[PDB]
């Protein structure tokens, strides 16, 4: 089925590979070449992951983990149920999203739009990519990747973080939250910016956008504008992926210590480094 | 191909001195300057502000708030200058110990700071959230603003207020301090079995990584549609253009359904609110009614 | 069952009422959804389509209700390729002059934005007292270029978006004399001139005109916005 506005933008073109081969849909979905590819990947990852629930001896999807290699394998491969399954998942993994980024390219093309969508999901790819390729290649080993299960993913991040002490004082980590927390506030804002100028009080008429500048300039003295809310948005949220993406790469591959360590160059400045009082004196 | 991430040729003309409405004129500031380094992101325009009562007295309770932690901190750095900037991040102005319970008698060095410095921030924030409905008010708008504003203001008051209450010790608010608030919340995780096993915790996490999933999209898919003029996104709401018809398509043929103009800023208020509302929920129940989360989790 | 359970599983009920209603409220345009032949569809999906809601447009403009009758109100020069659904429509003429496709535009109202004191939002800056360019490469007085490498015209005007303080077209003089807009987010200003990949030289008189100098209407902007963007697929054969 078809929305009201939709067929006048069915028309043929577009596709990066196949030409009219796979330019179709099925219901609302635009399948396309990568389309069909990442089918495929999906596929075959998820028949993998019920693999090696069977050989888990488990079907309840809270208790199913598909765990890397051992350290002792290294970056080499290692058979389907020590550690080979996550590996062939991890590659299936990685197919289904590139995929995914591709088809969505074909969409935009279609459409005569911008490509910013496919080029923002490739940023949440790469900091996948870091923590199950880049980073485990760079230590020297896939075990140093993170466990596929709902749980044991957790326990990963825990495990990683406590090993450099409190992974808070990572100046990166840092960073990264301070993006996503300044996303999620400006995320707040700005929808209910535009729902309170689209759906004003009783007995008012709707808004103009000139009701949003005034109603932010007067109460914190600035407004971004309607198109520069988006930019941000956009930046606050890549950023703060970005930033993620850059706490990991540095741990265990440049650094080792526990980040609260890596503070004490500004404590001890061999001036101020001695002087006697505060906390650190 | 031109992306619209900077603006290429910035325009200006006449400052805006904004809409009129019911706005009390009288406490609005004069125009600021124009920023042309802001100009190449987004609005070039400073100003005006409106300063009320409220914003006065928010202004100014928030700044005794900070000036309380602030001569705390030179007191801790003994007055050295050179102290107070090599252990600036260290320093903390730490609630009453447990001994003083919900006590207000706690000696000004042993938690009496932190009990003046935390009625200060009370009033700044409080007065600060009237301030977002009045000013919504004042322009015939909706609240949607103040409302998402009590997301937040609902953990912060968790944080601090309500669950150390229910605790019975104001010792169990967290301190004032850069690294010493980042130590205490580490700390609640280890007292309390885990958060990562809190189920509002994990809640609370999904909707941020949600909305910095959910502005993504939103972001770059007006920015898509802007050849289109879609980032007049009200105009959108009562007459249709082309730009929401193919921003709704292209997520149709992506992942199945779409939103409208108007309700994908429905999406992002309740994905960005859910965070802290979920939050607060998960602090509240730690130590009032679950002591360890692990254990608790094992049995549910 | 202590109060956690009770809390979360709460919680639970309560995303789900939040879901429902707002899968709903994103069912305001678009929705039924019809068979490829205009017909409502049988499956209309498992959320049922919202009660009514009313704007109040300002500027006594009326006012909209959604959902309603929905309508394309032009016509769409389109064919099927197939007898099941799911495959393309081909377009059955010039799908760049017919608007159809990535050259696609709306029926919105033909008349202009109003800004918030019921004034146009967009005016050409030889009519907007007082703005000008202030930071950047001015592009008044320098050639356009299209995709094939060849002149198209000058750029005369910019058109700017007054509330915002922003440029959104430029206007520009073709050879015949007569000028277009073009949509600011299409164009890349350089140093010595303003190319436009999406369209060729020869194809800029194609673009739709306006029917006054001073003002451009909501439906105005949708053609010619739609007819550039549409050039990125229908002009790419005599794109170098
Ligand atoms: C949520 C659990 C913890 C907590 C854990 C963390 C962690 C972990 C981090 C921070 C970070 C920060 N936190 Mg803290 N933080 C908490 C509660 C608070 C409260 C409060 C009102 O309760 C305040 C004022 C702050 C303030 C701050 C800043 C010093 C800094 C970045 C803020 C930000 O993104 O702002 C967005 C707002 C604006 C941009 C407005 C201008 N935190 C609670 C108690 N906070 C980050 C940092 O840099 O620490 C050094 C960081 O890594
Ligand atoms: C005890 C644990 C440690 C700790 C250790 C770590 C470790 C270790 C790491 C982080 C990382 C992060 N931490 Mg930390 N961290 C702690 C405390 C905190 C606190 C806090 C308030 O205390 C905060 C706010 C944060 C915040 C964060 C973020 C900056 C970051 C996670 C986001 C990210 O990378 O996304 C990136 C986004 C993705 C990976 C998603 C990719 C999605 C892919 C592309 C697509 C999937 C498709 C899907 C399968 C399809 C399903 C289809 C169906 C239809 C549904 N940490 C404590 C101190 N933290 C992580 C990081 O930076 O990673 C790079 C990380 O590994
Ligand atoms: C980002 C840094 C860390 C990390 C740290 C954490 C922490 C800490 C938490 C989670 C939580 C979650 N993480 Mg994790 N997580 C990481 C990497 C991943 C990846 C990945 C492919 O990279 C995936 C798919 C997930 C998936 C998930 C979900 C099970 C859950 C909610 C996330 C959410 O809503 O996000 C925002 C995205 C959306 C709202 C969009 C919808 C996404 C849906 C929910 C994805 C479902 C995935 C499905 C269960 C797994 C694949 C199914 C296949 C069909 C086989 N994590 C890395 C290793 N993750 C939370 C939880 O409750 O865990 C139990 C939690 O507390
Ligand atoms: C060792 C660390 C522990 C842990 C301990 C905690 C604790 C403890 C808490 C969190 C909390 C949070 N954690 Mg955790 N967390 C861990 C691991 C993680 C990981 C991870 C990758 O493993 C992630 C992604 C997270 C993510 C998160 C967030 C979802 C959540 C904070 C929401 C928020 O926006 O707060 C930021 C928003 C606020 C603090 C609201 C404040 C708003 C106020 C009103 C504004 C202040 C005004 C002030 C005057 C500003 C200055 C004025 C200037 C003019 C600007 N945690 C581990 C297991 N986490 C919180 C939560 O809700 O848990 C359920 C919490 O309390
Ligand atoms: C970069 C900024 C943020 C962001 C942006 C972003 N994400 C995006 C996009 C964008 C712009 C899309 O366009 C794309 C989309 O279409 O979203 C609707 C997407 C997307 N982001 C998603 C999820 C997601 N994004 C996340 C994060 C983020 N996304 C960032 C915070 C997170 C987390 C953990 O925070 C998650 C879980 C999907 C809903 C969607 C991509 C869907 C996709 O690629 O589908 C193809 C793949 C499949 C259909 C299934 C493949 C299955 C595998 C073969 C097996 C499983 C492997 C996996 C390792 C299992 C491990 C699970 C355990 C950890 C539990
Ligand atoms: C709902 C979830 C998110 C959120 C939303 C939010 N914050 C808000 C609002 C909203 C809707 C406001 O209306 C209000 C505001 O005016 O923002 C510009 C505010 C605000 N959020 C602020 C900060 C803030 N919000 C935070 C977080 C969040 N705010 C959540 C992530 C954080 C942290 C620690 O992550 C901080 C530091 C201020 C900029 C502002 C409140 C100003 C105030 O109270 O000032 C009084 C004190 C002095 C003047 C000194
Ligand atoms: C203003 O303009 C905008 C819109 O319109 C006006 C929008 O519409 C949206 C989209 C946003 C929403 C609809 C809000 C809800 C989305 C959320 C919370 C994100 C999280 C979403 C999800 C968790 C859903 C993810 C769904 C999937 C991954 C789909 C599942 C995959 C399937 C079915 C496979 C894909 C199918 C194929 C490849 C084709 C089949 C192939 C064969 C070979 C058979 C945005 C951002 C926007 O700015
Ligand atoms: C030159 O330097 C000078 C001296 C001028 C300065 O100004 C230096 C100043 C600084 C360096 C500022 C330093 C500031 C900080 C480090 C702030 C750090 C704060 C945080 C990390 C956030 C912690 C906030 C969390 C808490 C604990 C909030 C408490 C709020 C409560 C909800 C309110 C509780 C109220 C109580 C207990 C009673 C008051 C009365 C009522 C009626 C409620
Ligand atoms: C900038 C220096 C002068 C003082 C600044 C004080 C602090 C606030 C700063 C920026 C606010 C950025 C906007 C954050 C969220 C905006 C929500 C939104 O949608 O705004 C769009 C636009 O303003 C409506 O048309
Ligand atoms: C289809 C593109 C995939 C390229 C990147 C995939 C990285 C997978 C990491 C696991 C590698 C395991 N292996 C086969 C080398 O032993
Ligand atoms: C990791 C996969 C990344 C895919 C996202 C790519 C986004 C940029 C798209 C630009 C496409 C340009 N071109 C020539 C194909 O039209
Ligand atoms: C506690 C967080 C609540 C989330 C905010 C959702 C707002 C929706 C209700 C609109 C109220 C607006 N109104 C009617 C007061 O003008
Ligand atoms: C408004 C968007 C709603 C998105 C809902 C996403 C649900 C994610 C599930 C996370 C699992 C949470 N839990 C309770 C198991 O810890
Ligand atoms: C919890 C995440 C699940 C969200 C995915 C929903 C599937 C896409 C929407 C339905 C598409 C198929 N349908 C109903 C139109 O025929
Ligand atoms: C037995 C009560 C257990 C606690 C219930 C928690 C779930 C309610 C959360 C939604 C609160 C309603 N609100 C204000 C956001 O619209
Ligand atoms: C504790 C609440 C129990 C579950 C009932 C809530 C389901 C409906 C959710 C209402 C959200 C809709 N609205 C209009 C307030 O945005
Ligand atoms: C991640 C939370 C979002 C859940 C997705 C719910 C929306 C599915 C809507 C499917 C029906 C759409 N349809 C066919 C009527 O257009
Ligand atoms: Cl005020
Ligand atoms: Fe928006």
């Amino acid at each position: 089925a078809l929305l009201s506005f939709e067929r006048k933008y069915r028309v043929p073109g577009g596709t990066l590979v196949g030409g009219n081969l796979f330019d179709f849909w099925v219901g609302p979905f635009y399948v396309g070449f990568f389309g069909v590819a990442t089918f495929f990947f999906a596929a075959l990852g998820i028949i993998l992951i019920a693999w090696s629930a069977v050989l888990q001896g488990t079907w309840n999807p809270q208790l199913i983990s598909v765990y890397p290699p051992a350290l002792e394998y290294g970056l080499g491969g290692a058979p389907l149920a020590k550690g080979g399954l996550w590996q062939i998942i991890t590659i299936c993994a990685t197919g289904a999203f590139v995929s995914w980024a591709l088809r969505e390219v074909e969409i935009c093309r279609k459409l005569g739009i911008g490509y910013h969508i496919p080029f923002a999901f490739a940023f949440a790819i790469l900091a996948y990519l870091t923590l199950v390729l880049f980073r485990p290649v760079m230590m020297g080993a896939w075990g140093y990747a993170f466990p596929y299960g709902i749980w044991t993913h957790l326990d990963w991040v825990s495990n990683t973080g406590y090993t450099y002490g409190n992974f808070h004082y990572n100046p990166a980590h840092m960073i990264a939250i301070t993006f996503f927390f300044t996303n999620a506030l400006a995320l707040a804002l700005h929808g209910a910016l535009v729902l309170s100028a689209a759906n004003p009080e009783k007995g008012k008429e709707m808004r103009t956008p000139d009701h949003e500048d005034t109603f932010f300039r007067d109460l914190v003295g600035y407004s971004i504008g309607t198109l520069g809310i988006h930019r941000l948005g956009l930046l606050l949220s890549l950023s703060a992926v970005f930033f993620s993406a850059l706490c990991m790469i540095i741990t265990g591959t440049i650094w080792f210590d526990q980040w609260v360590d890596w503070w004490q160059w500004w404590v001890k400045l061999p001036w101020w480094a001695n002087i006697p009082g505060g906390i650190n004196g | 191909e031109y992306q619209n991430i900077f603006t290429q040729v910035q325009v200006r003309g006449p400052a805006d001195l904004g809409m009129t409405e019911d706005v009390n004129l009288a406490n609005r500031s004069g125009v600021g300057p124009f920023s042309t380094l802001l100009g190449w992101f987004g609005n070039a325009q400073l100003g005006p502000i409106y300063l009320g009562s409220l914003g006065v007295l928010s202004l100014f309770s928030g700044l005794m708030w900070f000036f309380t932690i602030g001569i705390w901190f030179w007191y801790q750095a003994g007055w050295n200058p050179a102290v107070f900037l090599r252990d600036l991040f260290f320093f903390s102005l730490e609630p009453p110990a447990p001994e003083y319970g919900l006590s207000f008698a706690a000696p000004l060095k042993e938690g009496g700071l932190w009990l003046i410095a935390s009625f200060f921030m009370f009033v700044a924030v409080w007065s600060w959230w009237g301030r977002t409905y009045l000013r919504a008010q004042a322009l015939g708008m909706g609240k949607h603003t103040a409302w998402a504003f009590l997301s937040a203001i609902w953990l912060w008051m968790v944080l601090g207020f309500i669950r150390p209450i229910l605790m019975g010790s104001w010792s169990e608010a967290v301190p004032y301090g850069i690294f010493s608030h980042l130590d205490w919340t580490n700390n609640f995780s280890l007292v309390h079995g885990n958060l990562h096993y809190n189920p509002f915790h994990g809640l609370s996490i999904a909707f941020l990584y949600g909305s910095a999933l959910l502005f993504a999209m939103h972001g770059a898919t007006i920015l898509a549609v802007s050849r289109f003029g879609g980032e007049r996104e009200l105009e959108q709401i009562a007459d249709r253009g082309t730009a929401a018809e193919r921003a709704a398509l292209f997520w149709r043929w992506t992942m199945g359904f779409n939103a409208t103009m108007e309700g994908i800023h429905r999406w992002a208020i309740w994905m960005a609110v859910l965070v802290t509302l979920t939050g607060g929920i998960g602090i509240l129940l730690s130590g009032t009614v679950v002591d360890n989360w692990y254990v608790w989790g094992q049995n549910h | 069952f202590d109060l956690a359970s009770l809390a979360i599983y709460s919680f639970w009920i309560f995303l789900a009422g939040l879901i429902y209603y707002l899968q709903t409220e994103n069912m305001r345009e678009g929705y039924p959804l019809e068979n490829e032949d205009g017909t409502p569809a049988a499956n209309q999906g498992p959320f049922p389509l919202p009660k009514p809601k009313t704007f109040i447009l300002p500027h006594g403009r009326g006012t909209l209700t959604v959902p309603g009758p929905e309508s394309e109100d032009r016509p769409i020069a389109l064919a099927r390729t197939a007898v099941s659904e799911g495959f393309p429509h081909a377009p059955t003429g010039d799908p760049m002059k017919d608007g159809v496709g990535p050259a696609s535009w709306v029926a919105r109202r033909d008349l202009p934005e109003l800004d918030g004191h019921g004034h146009n939002k967009i005016k050409p800056m030889k009519a907007a007292a007082g703005f000008h360019v202030s930071a950047g490469k001015n592009p008044i007085g320098l050639p356009v270029r299209g995709c094939d490498l060849e002149i198209a015209g000058k750029v005369v005007d910019i058109w700017v978006d007054i509330p915002e303080q922003m440029a959104r077209f430029l206007e520009v003089e073709l050879k015949d004399g007569s000028t277009r807009l073009l949509p600011m987010q299409m164009v890349k200003v350089q140093s010595n001139r303003v190319h436009v990949n999406a369209l060729s030289s020869d194809l800029f008189a194609g673009i739709p005109t306006i029917k006054s100098p001073t003002e451009v209407t909501l439906l105005e902007e949708d053609k010619i916005c739609g007819y550039v963007a549409g050039g990125l697929m229908y002009a790419a054969p005599k794109r170098k």
